[PDB]
């Protein structure tokens, strides 16, 4: 209360969420059908290593 | 009522007046590879009218002392029609077949043909050499004859060591010149893999053996030909790239 820069971070330095949750994968992944998509602006091939 | 029959596939039809039955090999129809059994991820192609039709090979003249013929599938249809082109352009091939063999003769001729299919008809080299480095092996043209079809050298052993007597366990049918004049067999895709190549591995082979030799009295017709016609059913191809003949 008298000095609060010390409390503002003490109650803010809890476990920071670092969500990278995994899932139980029993078998290898399948695939889903896909048609042809002629669209602009949505490019799954262009990446950035 | 049961002698007459008409098959129709694609743009082709086949009539018959004396054949009486349709042998469905192993009691299963040709079907598409279900998703629960597929391994290739790409999408296959299914023309179903360009390739599914009756291709009629050349005719083989049945002589008084003939020895039998064999064909390999889908080896025969690798240079003819859109089936040939699809099989030369695609890596994975899958299809069932419908065989129809005609050998008509007057009611005075006599004889019997055995028309069978041999899944994985591996041929054998006829020779007593026991070392694997000098043993005789059948040439490429003797094992993949092509559209011409090859002839037997000793059909009693089917050129594969096994006797011809037990060959009746295979999907077969007789052509008895006193009752029927053509035999037909609907065979599905028989293989240990969902798809397979069409230019390397031949799923099965067709066998026509004159068990009861042709016999006729003088004056009758001497030229008794045998004609085979094949219809690939429920065909799929996958893995497209440049054309490779073999």
């Amino acid at each position: 209360d008298p000095v609060e820069d010390i409390i503002h971070d003490a109650l803010s330095s809890t476990v920071r969420r670092a969500i990278t949750s995994g899932q139980d994968v029993n078998t290898a992944a399948g695939t889903a059908p896909s048609s042809h998509r002629l669209e602009t602006g949505r490019v799954p091939a262009l990446q950035a290593a | 009522s049961d002698r007459v029959a008409q098959l129709t596939v694609g743009n082709s039809s086949i009539t018959t007046q004396e054949a009486a039955n349709i042998v469905l090999a192993y009691g299963e129809w040709p079907e598409y590879c279900p998703d629960t059994d597929a391994t290739a991820v790409d999408k296959p192609t299914r023309p179903d009218v360009s390739v599914n039709r009756f291709y009629t090979l050349d005719s083989k003249m049945w002589q008084e002392n003939s020895t039998g013929w064999y064909w390999k599938f889908p080896d025969v249809l690798n240079k003819t029609g859109v089936f040939g082109q699809n099989a030369q352009f695609h890596y994975l091939y899958r299809s069932g077949f419908c065989l129809h063999v005609q050998c008509n003769a007057s009611k005075f001729h006599q004889g019997a043909l055995l028309v069978a299919v041999i899944p994985e008809f591996v041929l054998a080299g006829r020779g007593s050499n026991t070392k694997p480095n000098e043993a005789p092996h059948p040439g490429f043209n003797t094992t993949f004859p092509g559209t011409a079809g090859a002839s037997f050298n000793d059909p009693y052993v089917l050129d594969s060591g096994v006797p011809l007597s037990q060959s009746l366990i295979y999907p077969h049918q007789w052509i008895n010149l006193r009752t029927n004049n053509c035999a037909t067999i609907i065979v599905p895709y028989i293989n240990a893999v969902p798809f397979d190549s069409a230019i390397n591995h031949s799923n099965f082979g067709l066998i026509v053996v004159p068990v009861s030799p042709l016999k006729y009295s003088s004056g009758a017709t001497t030229a008794i030909p045998i004609t085979v016609t094949i219809a690939p059913l429920n065909s799929e191809f996958g893995g497209l790239r440049q054309a490779v003949s073999q």
